[PDB]
């Protein structure tokens, strides 16, 4: 690891006494074995740096030192030499000795960029591009070495300008067509943020940011889309820990690219790339130390949400990373405040556009809760999704109450999507789901409480806020509310049977012209199907009857009618109770027909003709299981 | 481990209980049993299900069912336990004493079990192998409410006892149980609870 | 039986034996009854048992091997080594649910998975025992954290159970609702390990070369251990035996 077998390495280390050979040594350094190279990497670097200082005026030697150094760093980037890459940065921070290598190398690479179309500088600029991070670690370090060696940089303007004309070389090179230097543009985009943190040492963050902004608006806006996505992503990676001074200058341009990505029908390379964008930006903006951005978070909302929601109108397909995009904007929801939401979520354009937006968002939510986008193993992510969707829909609830409620003269029928969406979401993760493990109840309640509880009480206060238009909404929501009452939860159900009394009272006001007969009919129907399903229980019907009966006591004669109808309901219920218990107890024939003829008779009593027929069908099914052509005929 | 073994083997009740329960479930589920000398196109497969009521045996001259039990009131759906004297097992079986055409061979001695009911007609049965034979007679003894005579049953009982005592002893790790239980501290003879109950 | 006090410095209620029936709410108490004692008496302790977290039991302090430890062993630094003993409590609750798993695993004749469950169970109880203390290096601590999480969620995968993330340091930090996307890709990590295992049971428990290849993709330098036993050769003189690796 110390012995060297090459004339070239000894000559280049001894270039000072081999000064006639410096030009030839700078090219013979290529054939030196890397294994021998990292034996004296420090000395080779010092040799080259003292070269391009001692005849920095001879820019031929500076160019060859540039080329040789670039080739060495490319070689060291190898996995064999990735261990001496720490040794290389050790040299960068410690063993470097070139007081003007910042000027010289920024100069040479400004030449490389301004002369990139050259196919002899093309490879040279490329190999400089791959290690731009390393090279301007070296160069920013040479800049500060100049600072120290001269107290103040009388080159204080010179080098930062060399950077600025290198910005302009960027802009002019890439203003040219993409054909000559598509890969050069890609490498610029890639390794350009690799050096922005290098230059953060010695340049103004804002001037640097806007110099890049000029470069990026020298973009003809149809070239290497995910590549510039990478570029900005590595940019916000670094350089954003100082957020409040570039965040507000880049997010303009970056929401420009976003709204271009809103729907350009060319997102098919940029879908996952933009989701990644969202990811890292939500990180860094949500990174607490990186910088306060709450108002800029609201800027993001106002300039990116109708955008991305029409974009997920675009990406509404389940097969792609739709789930990852879901994660994106719901992370946004998490990282964000209702101070930001109701600011302009509640204050979009004309009420028609905003309600179209909420149509979009609500149908999307209902389509995600249905055909859920997890593996069922993501109860953790399930809960996360629950909370964030809760947040979003809560915001839309305030915008509904304050802009489309009794507030609005009409269009109280987003509430259909609201309520049914909320219920359909609510119809998973129940007490038995909590009952999987013994700690499972405890695990959820400690880590999450009972999300269902908040969901239900939210919807309940919404219902009470509806007021008159319960009647204008009851038959739509009769089905879902019975189910939510079904939920094995004691408290939401206890709060929900009074909601049954609420809408039967409303249709009691409607009973001046009609009655709750449609309400109770739909209620009975859905009751039939649901108790057939088998969620509820005995104490459950007890709670149902106690509540509704009592509430109707709190009310008039027609509430007494509704009382005896709820009595019929409870009769029905217990009939289904013992019915099903026999259905899943005896599993003989005769008892099944026993209970089914009983309940059939009960429909006959209630004339529930349709369902009466339905269980007549079940019963005849039993009889031709028994080939009771006799009974089946009857 | 002597106090530990005292503590362990003293709290038996539920282990043999659950093993016998499992045996009962085995009889209730049942399978296709074997008749006697099922040679001249005779059903070596036919089921004997212990009732869901655990009161009738669904044994009947059913066909060669490779799946196993077919659920119906079998050709002999009834076998009440109030009259089941015992089951003859091994050479004690009348079908093992047959010297006529139904002479059971020497490969069915462990497949020998005939339920004693009515004192004259024995459910002269043949098993497919030893273990389920021992399990059948185990579950039948469970209907009789007596010991289980499968070697594997005692295997299960001992291993469950060992695992259970293993899965209790965790907290007294780093502590010892004196063979004489540690002295019960003299409780305050007054039942007085200065702070309220619970 | 006076002087009862509500306190939380007792959570590890510890028995001695199949306890006496000294009180109406006491029995031949289970050995691993960490009882949450709601009432503090000098010689006795009554509170929520481990079997019943809703019922008291007056247990003698001569039998109570009281431990001030709460659920987390770092609040009073009950950790034998910081950032670990959450592992011991999670493993205890783990075996709690293992109880239900295996007690069902006999009901269904699935004895192969049930026996590999038993042998993983013996491995985990012994690893649990060695990490009762912090004797192993923190390298072994993190390694066994990884392995315990691996086997736990492996049982979960085999049984469609919950997913615990934050692979290291107690599997809580990420499931501590820190973010969304970090949590998102962490649950993605969870599914990645899901696929790793669910595809690798047949690769390691069954196959023997792919496991070696996967290991060797991570390690580059190797040493061929050669143990010369005895040399048989008819030389009649001093023999120099030059042993080296060869590539024909």
């Amino acid at each position: 690891t110390k012995l060297t077998q090459n004339v070239d390495l000894l000559g280049l280390l001894n270039w000072r006494s081999n000064s006639q050979n410096i030009k030839h040594n700078l090219k013979k350094l290529m054939e030196v074995d890397g294994g021998e190279i990292v034996k004296f990497l420090q000395d080779t670097l010092d040799a080259l740096f003292n070269i391009m200082m001692e005849m920095s005026d001879s820019e031929t030697y500076d160019f060859l030192v540039f080329d040789a150094l670039v080739f060495i760093i490319s070689l060291i980037g190898d996995i064999k030499f990735q261990h001496f890459n720490p040794v290389l940065e050790t040299y960068i921070y410690k063993h470097f000795s070139a007081t003007l290598a910042y000027v010289k190398l920024s100069k040479v690479l400004n030449f490389y960029v301004a002369n990139a179309d050259d196919s002899s500088k093309t490879e040279l600029l490329f190999a400089a591009l791959k290690a731009l991070k390393y090279l301007f670690r070296f160069i920013i370090q040479s800049r500060v070495l100049y600072l120290r060696f001269y107290g103040q940089s009388k080159d204080g303007d010179e080098f930062n300008n060399s950077i600025r004309q290198l910005f302009l070389a960027f802009n002019m090179l890439m203003d040219r067509p993409l054909e000559e230097a598509v890969k050069i543009k890609g490498a610029a985009l890639k390794y350009l943020p690799s050096i922005i943190n290098d230059v953060k040492l010695v340049f103004d963050p804002v001037e640097l940011s806007v110099l890049f902004c000029k470069f990026i608006q020298s973009i003809p806006d149809n070239q290497l889309v995910r590549q510039k996505l990478n570029c900005m992503t590595k940019i916000v990676e670094s350089t954003l820990f100082r957020q409040s001074e570039c965040r507000e200058v880049l997010l303009p341009l970056l929401t420009d690219q976003l709204s271009g990505q809103l729907d350009d029908n060319s997102n098919k390379p940029d879908h996952e790339a933009s989701s990644q964008l969202l990811s890292n930006i939500l990180e860094v903006l949500d990174r607490k130390d990186v910088g306060a951005t709450a108002v800029h978070i609201q800027l993001i909302m106002e300039r990116l949400l109708r955008r991305i929601n029409r974009t997920v109108i675009g990406m509404n397909r389940q097969s792609p990373h739709i789930g990852s995009f879901v994660a994106c904007m719901i992370a946004l929801l998490q990282q964000m405040d209702d101070s930001h939401y109701s600011h302009y979520i509640s204050t979009f354009k004309t009420r028609q556009d905003i309600i179209d937006f909420l149509m979009e968002t609500f149908i999307m939510f209902k389509d995600l809760i249905g055909k859920n986008v997890y593996a069922k193993d993501w109860m953790v992510m399930n809960m996360t999704q629950n909370r964030v969707f809760l947040r979003a829909i809560n915001q839309f609830a305030e915008v509904l109450t304050r802009f489309f409620m009794d507030q609005a003269s009409f269009e109280l029928q987003l509430w259909n999507n609201y309520f049914h969406l909320a219920v359909a979401f609510l119809t998973h993760e129940s007490l038995q789901l909590e009952t999987f493990s013994q700690a499972k109840r405890n695990k959820i309640v400690k880590k999450y409480g009972d999300m269902r509880k908040e969901i239900g009480f939210r919807i309940r206060d919404m219902w009470y806020n509806l007021g008159p238009h319960k009647i204008k909404f009851i038959p739509s929501m009769v089905g879902p509310i019975l189910e939510v009452t079904l939920t094995p939860e004691v408290e939401l159900r206890k709060a929900t049977i009074p909601i049954f009394f609420d809408m039967m009272q409303c249709e009691f006001n409607f009973s001046g012209n009609g009655n709750f007969h449609m309400f109770e009919n739909e209620l009975i129907t859905k009751l039939d199907q649901e108790v057939e399903g088998g969620r509820g229980d005995e104490q459950y019907k007890v709670l149902l009857e106690k509540l509704l009966l009592e509430h109707c006591r709190k009310h008039k004669y027609l509430s007494s009618s509704g009382e005896v109808f709820a009595l019929l309901v409870s009769s029905l219920l217990e009939n289904l109770l013992d019915y099903r218990t026999i259905i899943m107890q005896d599993e003989s024939k005769e008892n099944r027909m026993s209970c089914t003829v009983n309940v059939l008779n009960f429909y006959k009593e209630k004339k529930r003709e349709d369902i009466y027929i339905r269980y007549l069908y079940k019963l005849r099914d039993l009889h031709r299981d028994c080939e009771n052509y006799t009974e089946a005929a009857y | 481990s002597r106090p530990i073994l005292e503590l362990k083997e003293k709290i038996q009740p539920e282990i043999l209980e659950l093993i016998k329960q499992q045996r009962l479930n085995r009889l209730v589920e049942g399978t296709c049993f074997r008749k006697l000398n099922a040679r001249r196109r005779q059903d070596k497969f036919w089921y004997c299900r212990l009732s869901p009521n655990h009161k009738v045996l669904h044994y009947g001259d059913l066909e060669e069912s490779p799946q196993g039990e077919v659920p119906h009131d079998s050709l002999q759906d009834k076998l009440p336990v109030a009259d089941i004297k015992a089951v003859v097992t091994g050479k004690d079986c009348p079908h093992m004493k047959e010297k006529g055409a139904l002479k059971q061979n020497k490969e069915v001695l462990e497949l020998a079990f005939s339920i004693l009911y009515d004192s004259n007609c024995q459910l002269n049965f043949i098993a497919p192998d030893k273990h389920e034979y021992c399990i059948w007679t185990d579950g039948l003894n469970a209907l009789l409410g007596k010991d289980m005579m499968s070697d594997l049953t005692r295997n299960d009982l001992d291993t469950l006892l060992s695992m259970e005592i293993k899965l209790r002893l965790l907290d007294l790790e780093n502590i010892q149980i004196p063979d004489a239980p540690p002295p019960i501290p003299k409780e305050p003879s007054n039942y007085d609870f200065v702070y309220d109950c619970n | 039986m006076a002087r009862w006090i509500p306190t939380k410095r007792q959570k590890y209620g510890v028995a001695i034996y199949n306890y006496n029936a000294s009180q109406d709410v006491e029995l031949s108490l289970q050995i691993g009854d960490t009882v949450h004692i709601l009432e503090m008496y000098e010689g006795w302790y009554r509170g929520y048992t481990l079997q019943n977290k809703s019922k008291k039991g007056i247990f003698p302090e001569t039998y109570i091997h009281l431990k001030e430890a709460t659920v987390e062993d770092l609040g009073q630094h009950e950790t034998v080594i910081p950032g670990e003993l959450p592992l011991v409590q999670e493993l205890t609750s783990t075996l709690r649910e293992w109880a239900v798993i295996w007690r069902k695993l006999y009901v269904n004749n699935k004895l192969t998975l049930f026996r590999q469950l038993q042998q993983m169970t013996y491995s985990l109880i012994e690893w649990r025992s060695q990490i009762l203390s912090g004797t192993l290096p923190k390298d072994e601590l993190a390694e066994l954290k990884k392995k315990v999480t691996a086997k736990i969620d492996h049982g979960n995968r085999m049984l469609g159970l919950d997913l615990v993330v934050r692979d290291d340091n107690g599997n809580i930090l990420d499931p501590d609702e820190t973010s969304t996307i970090a949590l998102f890709k962490a649950h993605e990590v969870a599914s990645k390990r899901i696929e790793e295992k669910i595809q690798e049971e047949k690769s390691i428990l069954q196959n023997l070369d792919l496991r070696g290849q996967s290991i060797f993709s991570t390690i580059h330098t190797y040493g061929l251990y050669v143990n010369f036993k005895n040399f048989v050769c008819n030389i009649g003189e001093d023999a120099e035996l030059f042993m080296a690796l060869y590539d024909p």
